[PDB]
């Protein structure tokens, strides 16, 4: 992402929607739900807050933080060696290796019995209220506004209170801005294309960046003169 | 005599269906 994510409260999206006199029955409560549907459906990893927590595994199980949304990596605390993924069907089960993890709910399922693990994860940024906080990006803000205008107009079109030409314009305009908003958040900055440059140009290919926290991923590869 | 609450709602509904036909001919065209 080229621009920085400056945070603003959710009611800044309601100044923009209630400029439209057909969207004047909108609420904070409706703006809360349609934001989280929009934040999810875009899947932009720049909208989330990166956190790291150390949890302790009791017997192939550990309790996961409350704010966790997606795990970046799980690693061991004493080694720093990262855990990949549990493909075993019979993991902590005895009959009569490379460590792994698996997460379903608020429980993580590891391959190690009694160990502390660091979990680097993503959460949602909150307010003084326990409410979501959105980027002030006028591309993000415009297409979140067009998201809610397209969900409200879809209800109104089912009711028969909106022209099919009106909904077709809103469905088209949200469809353009959703790609512009995707490209706004995905396309790297100059400082991220340098780390992409160093990963791409490697005379001796570095193929074990998952073992670290992808720390040396964008590091530059140097060759001695001889 | 006179009472016009069913003459009104039938005339208001005929102008609604005539308006509904007019907004169904609207096209935002998509050639250059």
């Amino acid at each position: 992402m080229v621009n920085n994510i400056n945070w603003v409260k959710l009611p800044v999206i309601l100044d923009r929607l209630l400029r439209h006199p057909l969207l004047t029955d909108l609420n904070l409560e409706t703006a809360i739900q349609y934001t989280l549907d929009f934040i999810s459906a875009m899947g932009l990893p720049n909208v989330y807050v990166d956190k790291i927590e150390t949890i302790d595994i009791k017997e192939y199980r550990g309790e996961l933080p409350c704010d966790l949304i997606s795990i970046n990596q799980v690693r061991l605390h004493k080694n720093g060696i990262a855990l990949r993924a549990m493909t075993d069907n019979f993991n902590a089960y005895p009959t009569h290796g490379e460590p792994s993890f698996k997460t379903q709910g608020r429980v993580i399922f590891t391959s190690i019995k009694h160990e502390k693990v660091d979990i680097s994860y993503k959460a949602i940024m909150l307010d003084d209220e326990g409410l979501p906080l959105i980027p002030d990006n006028p591309i993000f803000l415009k297409t979140l506004e067009l998201y809610i205008k397209k969900e409200w107009f879809t209800i109104l079109f089912d009711m028969g209170k909106i022209s099919p030409a009106v909904l077709n314009n809103t469905q088209q305009e949200y469809a353009f801005k959703a790609g512009q908003c995707n490209n706004e958040f995905v396309i790297p900055s100059v400082s991220e294309m340098e780390a992409i440059t160093n990963m791409w140009n490697q005379l001796i290919p570095r193929v074990t960046e998952f073992r670290r926290g992808f720390k040396n991923l964008g590091d530059k590869e140097y060759i001695r003169v001889h | 005599f006179g009472s016009g609450a069913i003459g009104y709602e039938f005339d208001n509904r005929y102008l609604n269906n005539q308006e509904m036909s007019a907004v169904a001919k609207q096209r935002l065209t998509s050639l250059p």
